[PDB]
């Protein structure tokens, strides 16, 4: 299996500041036939299901605000929030769908100072 | 696109066969004796086939009884000018027949009114050994029967000029029929050479027939009058009924739907029965316009459809199409285009005679390596 | 509108079985698979299994092998999750998520892009 | 009567409501014309009507000869 | 070769539409009242469309005022033979019209002189709401207007027989146009099965139109009279102007030129406007001959070109072609054939709907392995 | 006027110097013929001219009937 | 299937050329002077080409000597009705010619009897500078000469209306010719999508010609009268004689036989000259029936053949074909189908312009890996 | 005469016994008609025969004019 | 009927040469190869060589290299196998068997499906 | 070369009883391009040439009785007779055509008790 | 006639820069690359760099990296050779050679089949 | 890089005699996609640029005299002159173009005895 680890476990960022979350996998998640990194970033709010923010290496789901971005490849991936806002207070997860089972990340909580 | 799958037949093969029987000794004499006192009879030839025979014109009677007797033999002078006119009329049809045969090397289609007038064709239809429903159907749409008929020159001997008329026989009527129009479905990326496409190649007419479906790929051959479709089974393929499932589920497991694949994205319009499909790709500007309000819709990149309720014309690039104004009801089934499912990197292009399963196998054979 | 609707929450006793429904709307149900994800209170997402709505192929988690059954009803377009031998560790929120396209080989699959509203299952006396 | 359904997933339209008329077979009939074997009249004269009749008879004979060439 | 890329339209869709309006109650009465005292009028139908209406023949007047009054009712005997002749003339046209419709199932193309005589067509052209340049263009080349027109049977009721004539409208005139002829370029190696080849599939007509190019792949449909080319925009594709660059640089980075690849090298000739392209491959003997000096050139293996200045015929194998003797100036642009660039080992054959970039991608995907 | 350029690299010829006439639209017009509703004359006689007129009138009526069948 | 390999020619290119010479000053006057006292002459034009010229109609003589003199100038009244009739006859042909030209934009094919009557065509054939064998061949089959001829409007000036008739020249006669009919050969496995097929694409006419073979892919263009085949060399390819070996050994090392490959197995019938080939696949029911005994044979899955000795019709699915009843002898050469040789796993499908060596190379390139 | 051979290995039939007639070239000839340049007669009258002749002459002139337009 | 017919048995002295014929019927001779198999009395089959009837390509056993010659006559459709320097170990029964299809690359290999009746060769004084 | 060994050398089976012959090769006979095991089973009777019973891994030649069957893969293959009959008394050989030379098996003789 | 024509010889002082021109004739300039080769007196050929005339891609020698600049003018079909910081070693004869085609992938190479006449550059005081 | 060495450095051959030059590379110059040895032989005369004599493994440029020939493969290549003439007195170079940089040979001078 491919275990995913997130850093930091908890994040505190002031309004309008950047927010960085790092996700690392025990194995490479690159899909060789199409040369795509099968990693996804979701956000979850209390009483709501997770919503897909980032899929593949760095691609934004339609309707996702432009502030969210993805980066990294191979073994380390990064989720970046350009300017944290009030509505962005949520728990962020990284998952891999390169091979079953689909192992989600530990989860990072973002709070406003 | 699938017209190359059709077999090869011989349309006049039957008619010529009867023509051949007509060259055998005694047959012309038999037909002559049968029509000695009547202009319509039924004759059984040497091989035993029973055929309707008709005498449409009798030039012998007029020439030998109404022209020669009334002319003198010493200083010939015809008493009346009208006789000449009558002769010109009576001979005219014969001349016309000859002209047509000389043009067509003895086989003429469609059958003109000189070969077989409307009354004679209707009488032949009435005397044919078919059901009353077929008689009513073909008694109507006489122009379609003419367009689907042949006239074969057979023989001219013993003062008898005989030719063969080969009429259609509609053994399958009133069964459900439908038409499939397909246009190209391409991805709509920005880069010129990064887009991949697929069209369904099974366009054409489909008709229920004896528990199967007759498929006519060349929909131009089929003739549509009102809601009636006259089609030749020679240019058709027999398919299972499950082909209809391809209309409701292109990925159904019962039938393998035929498609083609390409990397060429061009804008074009397919004018359907009750509307128009528009494939706008590129920098091409596609619009739909009404004769009163002018331009009423502007199409974005992709495949769209407009009915003829308010739309009168559709402009794709430099081309302008008029839509059919036939009354009907149109439905729009929204759904995610299947083109978006395929990965452009592993998408097999330049496939013409393919299908969904064949394309899947081709993709899976590219993942044989790696 | 592409959406998944799940049944209401349930209260069960230990040793019983629970059935969770997930109806799909706004898209062709048989073109995609369905994954089931469990989330315990104050814990991360846990993947349980994936059932193909095209041919019924199922892939279960090793921990849940022999204990969970997934079925697909193409007539109503509904996926059903069933769990047996419930314990105090099985009280959680279950989500159904749309998964990869199964009608096209090596199709584009952006992950679990559509999620259900969630069904809460509480196992207590 | 006539209905149409457009499918956006496959970019294809189906028009239903038509009734079939499939040509499945052929029916053969013989149409005959009774011709005359008489040649041009041996009479000669200055009358214009007999000359018109002679011209029409020449056209008829030419048509018969052309038909005979076609058959042969 | 690209005729499969074209969309599907309906040529008579507009005309039939007007025909349909003609079946609505009151429309025939409106047209009849409008032409009560005149043989030409403008009528606005129920939908508001304004159409020119003409009365070409009036059999009612002759039949009811010049035939019935002059015949007695007791022992009828017409005083004069000439009347009969007149009737035969006046009815003749009507009969001919009926004959044509019966042949064509109510839709006839091209429009004959019975449906619309030369004077009537010229009057309609003069009365059409178009510019004077279009009137001059179509007033000329009347035969092309006839060949591009339709005649739709509409209605016969209330002693009025009305049909619909659908004439072309040339909105784009005097813009530059050119024709592309392509033949096959293969390596002329000695071994029979070691030859790779490539042909350009973009043959046909190209015309400047509203900042783009209308491309007609079936150059047979377009009709050329002198230096004027009449083309139907229905059988055309809208392309960027950069396609012209493919004539001066097949490997230009602006446009991707369409080609096809094969391994069959057969000798043929393409007779162009001002000369002839000769593809001579294998043991086939290709020559160019003049009617006075006999054989004047012998082609070697490869693709060559001869103008019509001194060449009258070209023989390829057992085929002999006559070249067009239209006056013009021909230029020969020497250059290394591009087929020599490709490596035969990695050359992708049996590609029909391809291009330079697609062939390059296919070669680069064969170098994915290794 | 008309010029031609042959390219040996691509084995293709381009002929230029032509002028366009592109059919972009359709113009529809209605052509009408005033017919007569009168049937065959009830008179009978041995005159040949009236018989020719009757034959021509029969041809006219048959043409009208065929047109009516076409429309229906 | 190989009709795309043919070159492009211009059928009237020769005739129009002569037409052009006719516009030069003095040429019409030369032809007029040559036919001053005769209705047939030989004229050498400015370029030196010798052409037969004929005067088929002389309206000038009748109009100026038989119509104007007999009409008075004060209260004109023609003495005789017959004159009018004569005029109507003599002008009629001219009118017809004009009508045809107006229909065909000055180029009409086939040549009708108005343009050139049977006697005039026979006289032209007799006066043509050809061998007696060609004169006998074309003096017969006059309808084929008409169907292969063109009529080009050239000029009307100086009271002379001149047009150009372009007749065929058969330089190759009485050489052996044969026809090849191909249907598809598929491996009749039970599973729907596990079937692979091959069809030969070289169907059509072959004719010995000057030590090579002329191949006509569109067998519809060739016209067969009895055992004579009239074919246009323009729509032909020159091939070595070794192509005939493909009939006796498809894997012969001398010639590479062309074939296509597919994965679609549909049932179809090819009606040959002396029988019928039936490809029955899937659940389609194929039978062969006689008009007397009804169904006489039921085909199993695969490719079979039935002669026309006792078989009158063949039913494939919902299609019914009539076989040609031409007398002849049929032979059946039993052999293992070659489709069974190929491995379905490595079979290359969706190949259209391929051959047996090309398919072998494609299979060997799939065994490049592994 | 005509024979046919069916091959089961390749599912193909060959029909032999035919004789060739290949069109290899073209022969061009000129067909001319002597026309008249005379216009309509200036005479006027109430006679029906002269009116028929005038109508036929109008048809002839219209045909000549159409031919001239074709040539131009 | 697909069949192979071999020549009659022969008696030879040591040091001589023997020619064995094998005519094919019921199938296209040039589409397949021909293998030659030797069987000693009371012993298993021994493969000697294979000759292609399409182009004449030959593949001999290492033990028989330089000693056995195989030829193909496409006119009569007959395979000939000749052996030189016969000894007391040559006495055996020789069979000709139809082999793989040589006109199609990677064609279906079902083995030696057609066998000849066999020719007995006895080497003794 | 690929040597083939058969077991047992001699077999005695009563009428109507299952008979088993094992064939083992020193090298794999799998044909990789088509994934087929190129092994064949023949039977031979006194005064008769061998007849092809089994080809490929387990495929029956047309006309062969249904009682004969083949099985196995990789290195071991098995010929099975469901019900031995009087006419089945013959010597059975296994041979490989994966690569030349074509090495036949030692041969197994089947007799009735 | 396929040919390359170079500019005349130049005399330069140390520390200066030299521009060498090479015009192509008789072939399509943009279909091929251009290589520059330096030859010192009494020494073998030395490769300096290669510039594609299709898109301007350049590949320089490691020793000349950052010191030599090659440009392509498609209007006049002229390639160039610019060198900076000339020393007493630079003095040599420079040739421009046509290289493999830059429009077809894996095209036939044929090496440097067309060469320029050569330009002599002398660096001295 | 692939260094090329030539042997001998200087060559003296009488008129009408053979002239052999050996070129050896530190690495193989075979172009695997097309199975071609990317080595070329040029000749240079005083005051003239090099002219292409041999390209690929052994192929003669059009217009080159038939006496020049190439041979060898893998690591050793050979240029052979069948009959040395007066006009053949030139410096011969063996170059490679399998991979950049294009390293020319040391150069062999041919003289007449």
């Amino acid at each position: 299996d491919i275990q995913l680890t997130q850093s930091p476990d908890s994040l505190a960022v002031s309004l309008g500041e950047r927010a960085t979350i790092n996700c690392k996998s025990s194995q490479s998640v690159l899909y060789r036939p199409n040369n795509k990194n099968f990693l996804a970033w979701y956000q979850q709010k209390p009483g709501q299901p997770p919503k897909l923010l980032i899929y593949w290496a760095s691609t934004r789901q339609s309707g996702v605000p432009d502030r969210f971005s993805g980066s990294g490849s191979g073994t380390d991936f990064t989720l970046t929030i350009s300017s944290l806002q009030a509505e962005d207070v949520a728990v962020y997860y990284c998952q891999q769908y390169h091979t079953t089972p689909l192992t989600f990340g530990g989860g990072t909580k973002v709070d406003i100072k | 696109f699938l017209g190359f799958l059709l077999g090869v037949g011989s349309a006049i093969a039957s008619g010529v066969a009867v023509s051949k029987v007509l060259h055998l000794e005694g047959e012309v004499n038999k037909i002559k004796s049968a029509l000695l006192s009547t202009n319509k009879a039924v004759v059984s030839l040497s091989n035993g086939v029973s055929v309707l025979t008709s005498k449409v014109l009798d030039l012998k009677n007029y020439i030998d009884k109404q022209l020669l007797p009334i002319v003198n033999k010493q200083s010939c002078s015809i008493p009346n000018i009208e006789t000449v006119i009558e002769f010109q009329q009576k001979n005219n049809r014969l001349l016309e027949i000859t002209r047509e045969f000389s043009v067509n090397a003895g086989v003429t289609t469609p059958v003109s009114t000189y070969m077989l007038t409307n009354s004679e064709l209707l009488s032949l239809i009435n005397d044919m050994p078919i059901t009353n429903d077929q008689k009513k159907l073909m008694s109507n749409n006489v122009q379609i029967v003419r367009q689907q008929s042949y006239s074969i020159m057979s023989i001219i001997k013993e003062e008898v000029l005989a030719y063969v008329v080969q009429l259609p026989l509609y053994g399958v009527i009133d069964t459900p029929c439908w038409k499939l129009h397909t246009s190209p479905l391409c991805t709509t990326n920005t880069k010129e050479g990064s887009n991949i496409c697929l069209t369904r190649t099974d366009r054409g007419w489909y008709c229920d027939n004896a528990g199967s479906v007759s498929f006519f790929p060349q929909a131009e051959t089929c003739k549509v009058q009102s809601n009636r479709v006259f089609c030749d089974t020679m240019n058709s393929l027999t398919l299972p009924s499950e082909v209809n499932l391809c209309n409701v589920d292109i990925f159904n497991p019962k039938y393998d739907c035929k498609i083609m694949t390409s990397k060429t994205d061009v804008s074009s319009s397919v004018i359907t029965s009750l509307g128009a499909i528009v494939s706008c790709y590129g920098k091409t500007k596609c619009t739909a316009s009404n004769k009163n309000r002018g331009i009423i819709k502007t199409f974005s990149n992709g495949c769209d459809y407009v009915s003829n309720k308010g739309v009168d014309t559709v402009s794709v690039g430099n081309t302008l199409y008029y839509v059919n104004k036939q009354e009907g009801k149109s439905l729009y089934v929204k759904g995610e285009p299947i083109i978006n499912f395929y990965d452009p990197l592993v998408f097999p292009s330049d496939e013409f005679d393919a299908s969904i399963s064949q394309v899947n196998e081709k993709i899976n054979q590219s993942l044989a390596f790696i | 509108q592409v959406q998944l609707v799940q049944s209401g929450g349930e209260v069960k006793k230990p040793g019983a079985s629970v059935k969770v429904s997930c109806k799909a709307s706004g898209y062709t149900f048989t073109y995609y698979g369905i994954s089931w994800v469990r989330q315990a209170p104050g814990q991360g997402l846990e993947w349980m299994g994936w059932i193909s709505a095209y041919n019924g192929n199922t892939n279960y988690e090793q921990k849940f092998q022999g204990r969970v059954t997934m079925t697909t009803d193409t007539s109503t377009g509904t996926a059903y999750m069933e769990l047996r031998s419930l314990t105090s560790d099985d009280t959680a929120v279950y989500y159904c998520a749309r998964d990869r396209i199964v009608v096209v080989t090596a199709a584009n699959y952006y992950g679990l892009d559509v999620w259900g509203q969630g069904t809460t299952v509480t196992v207590s006396s | 009567n006539i209905t149409e359904e457009f499918y956006q997933s496959t970019c294809s339209a189906v028009s239903k409501g038509y009734l079939s008329a499939l040509r499945t077979g052929w029916y053969t009939s013989v149409i005959t014309i009774e011709l005359s074997n008489i040649k041009e009249i041996k009479c000669n004269g200055t009358d214009a009507k007999v000359k018109l009749i002679k011209q029409e008879l020449d056209k008829y004979k030419n048509a018969v000869t052309e038909l005979q060439l076609l058959m042969q």
